[PDB]
């Protein structure tokens, strides 16, 4: 995906994680396990639905075909009748499907966007403190304990 | 010690299609087409649609005998009728501008049947014999009940001079027709002056018709036709007939009240005793989709109408293996 | 000692929508809608429009009396007609094909009327007496100037004859008519003959009309019925008359000169004495913005018309609480 | 913002910036100020502008309503009529408003990407020379005049 | 020691848009655009269409003697007319609902012509001698060859009651006329009778045509007039003709067997010994591109029509000087 | 472009690797040369065949004419059947102009993602190891010989 952290450089992702869309796991002496980062999730949260309500509501004016009737001798008018409603039937159904197919290329990228810019934020505060693993992972040169733990994840770290 | 940055992925097996990818399983989506509809014809908002089955909107109008079923009906919220009805123009003819009126049908909801002629009303013409085999009722020759086949009585057509004034503060549907005969005896039998016409006359029409002679094929056993015209007659307006003859008069017209939206469905389906906010020809639809795949013509507060076999937006993100 | 990386901020207050999200905040935007215009009816690119007020496009090409205004006007670049104008059909009845003649109109910017057939052209006549006080003018019974109501000479219509030659090289449209009494005395009075026709061809035209009479609705105290008849004559074609009574003649008709760009707008305003590039049926436009919301039917160098409230581009960035 | 700069990592713009769109602060011991990276600025202002001008140009061949009369029997065909011209105005209120609605979202993500190009830009030369600060600074390991200031900028550091 | 990423460049010269930038030269492209026609009409996957060239619809229907190029065409894929033709109506007159006819052609490959009445039939009546000049073949009056003008036979027009019934399977395009003269002396010439009528039944037509009389120009040296009518005979139905003068009566009628999907095309274009499965009044398309740009109306396996000049997707990256 | 690599930190591209989209130059004492990296160009050959079939067959249900004919008093008919026919070609021919600029627009960005993203995989490998010189290229710390620097293109340094 085009920020290269979903399915990127960061493999997979964690069936454990149930709290939220976005955060970290943590492992060190006293134990492991996973945090949602509240924050990015809600933002990520509010722009996806916020997202459908655009989707749905732009949709909401849109061609109402009306039932209408022709006598034998009036061919070339019912037929004008029919490519009209068909028309504009084919216009919406087009311009809902490519609504679809290119919006939710845009969620996808959007996620990992979320995830590549919440990466980048660790990266900043770690500096020389952690070495970079190269898979999603910091590994710290010291001693990492919980409260040191929470203060990377609370965005208070040194 | 290590930390790692991460994201959710879930047991789930939806999947959204993108430009570059088809089928990307997604952790959470969201379906926006609904594909299910009831498969029945229901009331709309509690008020029942006009289910002819298997009369026309002609047979209704005129008054088929075989369509006693609809003599009087209540307030309707759409109109359903088949394909092709039996119960129509049970004597052949033509329904002058009939799409036209199908069309003024569409936004109205009720009608109300009141007596404009009434048929013990003619003096000097035979009003109780214009019947035909072509429309039986319980077996016996009978005719469309809000017109009247005038009838020459005691060897006379004298010339007609009927009018009807609109005091009424609705709109009023007149009907009437005119017979066309096979033959010049057949003229003669019926109405003894062998060239006639049928005046007709508003603040608006300038009607003059005058019946056609022509030897023709036996469609429902009969070789006669009736032509069949209908006008508008707004209030305080008057309707002036003339006729010397092949005159199919009123009796009754509709009262036009309540004006409401209607479509006119054709459905082969009969009433389902169900209650809908949105009908379709094939079924009802209960649903909070945006978006359906039933059927283009629906009536209601109706999901919008697409072709798609699927619309599905991700709301997740890339669901991991 | 710091270097930083950083972006403009201002004091704009502008907001632009996203997909995601709404009202966002930017240092620069494009409004593209158009909201605006002058609620007059204005000159377009300088030339006047036709605004007939009271008088309907019937009243006008006929020369309704009331219509005086209207004998001969310039080169027009649209025309303004109101909803429901009182100058139209002053004697009752109907414009054929009036539609298809409105619709000829709207790639029509100038006529010229001139004299096919004069008045004191006709010998064996009475062209002077067909007036009707439903055509008043000063007071005084009137009729449609452009066409003559002839009438029995001496007591006899004998059968007319008359035949215009097309020798201009612009078309002209050429209006007739024909009168429907309302009882066979009324044919005696005013014609004689009980029985009667008009028989109009050209090389492509092939007409003739029979009167109906019927008793009908005082429209303008008037039971009576004219029915008016059009035809576009090609150069160097001729139109042939042919009637025993019921005849409206033409005396003028209308030379097609300048056949330019043009529609009939529907709009109860009057003159507002200005000049515009862009005109709508609720006021003028004068905007450089490629969209407008104000009215779908315009004329001139427009903008395109859309639905929106709002429509505005994002053209800085975010700006920053 | 998908590029992670603007209101991201930089938490908020310059209002002391009026030189143009993305630039550089800086601040040592001769003082401090502002000055606009011309060329990045240009390269948004041209790519704004063809947007705009795309925009209103794709948008030039539009369907235009045609005044119709009808007389009072013709009702079929006149509805007919009206479905046709509101259909198409509603065809291109919706590709109108949409276009707008996308291109806006692209447009500002646009101005994300190039603050974080040009945030890179500069990353990419200073090294280990500075300390990168997390919030869009870089603070030198050693004394940084102005004209080594203006070289920074300029594109020619060390 | 050192390591680079990089990406492609080749010495490509195709460029692509975007809304940002116009023109950027790309490694790959792939274009999409037909923009070539092979300027012929050409058979259609075998299939030789129906090219008129001078003939219209109503010459080659009627059989104007001038298109016996066309007494009897084989199955068509499509029908080629010119935008004016010159062989149709060679005796003036109208073609009634000639454009629901054109119209129920489009959706018809294959006529077969059938004898309905014959010449050698009419005992009472001369059929050899209702020939113009009009309509000349080899340099003698002659007439429509579908069609008999029928005619008074030893100073009488006996009452005609003749009568077809359609025993094929095949619907059946049955087309008659009736002739208008320009004076009463003509009608006494041609058929003896002053007033008279044309009436035409079938289980669902009820017609009666009558003569007009009128004094019209000379269009190919004739004011008369004829007026061709025409119905579909359906399975198992019999057309009933009545007349005493004026009558064009049929004498061939076509079958209507392969009802193929087709069209009549507007082109001055000949016949141009190709075959293509794409053709447009331009010329044919042979191409595998998703959309052209050549005519909108085409027919075969086509490429969807564009109005664009370019229509080129980018595959590669940026090329860089 | 909005990943900053192509025609951004990475100058231009390489008339010299013809082997396919992306991919690495060497250069070391045993000499030097060019390898695509095939696995993120045929991730890009399937995106970019997918989009094409996607947008010719989005576009294959749409507005066909049908050659429809009138009297000399069927105007308003005439001209409502021809503003019908127009208007739906009009309607075609801007999604198909639009949904080109845009595509177009993202294959570009596609292809700088894909470059950027394989660029910052093997920065993550190369860690202190080499330093990154700002043009797209690592230069070595110490000594790298052809199967090293194999295994930095297959994926397996240190």
């Amino acid at each position: 995906g085009l920020f290269g952290a979903i399915a990127g450089f960061i493999e997979g992702g964690w069936q454990g994680m149930v709290d939220g869309w976005y955060g970290y796991h943590h492992s060190n002496e006293q134990g492991s396990g996973y945090a949602a980062d509240k924050e990015s999730t809600q933002k990520a949260i509010d722009g996806v639905t916020n997202k459908v309500n655009s989707i749905i509501d732009k949709m909401n004016t849109q061609f109402e075909a009306v039932g209408r009737e022709f006598n034998n001798l009036e061919r070339r008018i019912e037929n004008l009748n029919k490519k009209m409603e068909d028309g504009f039937l084919d216009v919406w159904t087009y311009n809902a499907e490519l609504l679809v197919l290119m919006e939710n290329e845009r969620t996808l990228d959007f996620h990992d966007s979320n995830v590549k810019n919440l990466y980048d934020k660790v990266r900043l505060q770690l500096r020389d403190n952690a070495k970079e693993l190269g898979n999603g992972c910091f590994e710290f040169y010291h001693k990492c304990d919980n409260e040191c733990m929470e203060s990377v994840r609370n965005g208070t770290y040194d | 010690d290590q930390i790692c940055i991460g994201y959710h992925a879930n047991n789930s097996t939806e999947q959204v299609d993108t430009i570059m990818e088809k089928n990307v399983t997604v952790t959470h989506a969201q379906d926006i087409l609904e594909k299910k509809h009831n498969g029945k014809l229901c009331d709309l908002d509690g008020v029942k649609p006009l289910i002819l089955r298997d009369c026309s909107v002609a047979g209704w109008l005129l008054g088929n005998p075989m369509c006693d079923e609809f003599i009087n009906v209540p307030e309707w919220s759409y109109i359903v009728e088949k394909a092709n009805p039996v119960n129509d123009l049970c004597y052949p003819g033509d329904f002058n501008d009939y799409e036209e009126l199908k069309h003024l049908l569409s936004r109205i909801n009720h009608f109300e049947k009141i007596q404009i002629i009434p048929k013990s009303s003619w003096s000097s013409h035979e009003a109780s014999l214009g019947v035909s085999s072509a429309c039986p009722y319980q077996g016996k020759s009978s005719f469309f009940r809000n017109v009247v086949w005038l009838i020459k009585k005691n060897s006379t057509y004298p010339t007609i001079k009927r009018s009807y004034n609109n005091t009424n503060q609705e709109d009023l549907l007149v009907l009437w027709g005119i017979h066309h005969p096979n033959d010049a005896a057949e003229q003669t039998k019926l109405y003894q002056n062998p060239t006639t016409y049928i005046s007709v006359g508003t603040s608006t029409l300038n009607q003059r018709l005058v019946p056609r002679i022509a030897t023709r094929s036996k469609v429902n056993g009969q070789s006669g036709r009736m032509e069949f015209f209908w006008t508008i007659l707004k209030p305080n307006d008057a309707i002036n007939f003339e006729s010397n003859g092949n005159f199919i008069a009123p009796e009754y017209a509709y009262k036009i009240v309540k004006k409401g939206d209607s479509t006119i469905m054709k459905s082969e389906l009969e009433y389902g005793n169900c209650n809908t906010k949105c009908q379709t020809p094939m079924g009802a639809i209960n649903s909070s989709m945006p978006f359906h795949n039933i059927h283009p013509l629906t009536i209601g507060e109706c999901p919008k109408y697409v072709k798609s076999n699927r619309l599905v937006l991700a709301t997740g993100l890339r669901n991991s293996p």
